[PDB]
């Protein structure tokens, strides 16, 4: 359904990407969380504009960068997007980072 | 009574901003984009 990114490794304590291509983007922002191995998801986005980790609203990609944090941060990222008629939110083939 | 109730506001409207700034050279090309949000 959603074109996420499969798998990226991170650099050494620097700079982070990730994508996620759909058709909305410029619709219903972007929306991430993530999946800790056999624990419940917690809270990545602080949406309020109509923490630490920030995005930029485009309509290509919008993409994600996590800071230059190396490791602590390793599980698997979705990406939740509503379509204009509220009808799903679509995700891809998960994102397993390394 | 009816049609000099309608007269005399009219008049007035005229009247009023008579010895106010005319806006006659403020009209000029117009150049834009939308907000710093795409409508939200």
């Amino acid at each position: 359904e959603l074109t996420q990114p499969p798998s990226v490794s991170v650099s050494p304590g620097q700079t982070a990407r990730i994508t996620c291509s759909g058709a909305p983007l410029t619709s219903r922002f972007t929306y991430w969380y993530r999946q800790k191995p056999g624990q419940a998801p917690v809270l990545i986005i602080s949406r309020s504009s109509q923490g630490r980790f920030s995005a930029s609203w485009s309509g290509t990609t919008v993409t994600l960068t996590i800071r230059g944090v190396q490791a602590d941060d390793e599980a698997d990222y979705y990406c939740q997007s509503s379509d204009t008629s509220d009808s799903y939110k679509m995700f891809g083939g998960g994102t397993k980072l390394t | 009574m009816v049609e000099q109730m309608h007269e005399d506001i009219i008049s007035l409207w005229d009247q009023s901003l008579k010895p106010c700034v005319k806006l006659t050279p403020l009209c000029v090309t117009l150049n834009c984009n939308n907000v710093n949000t795409n409508n939200t």
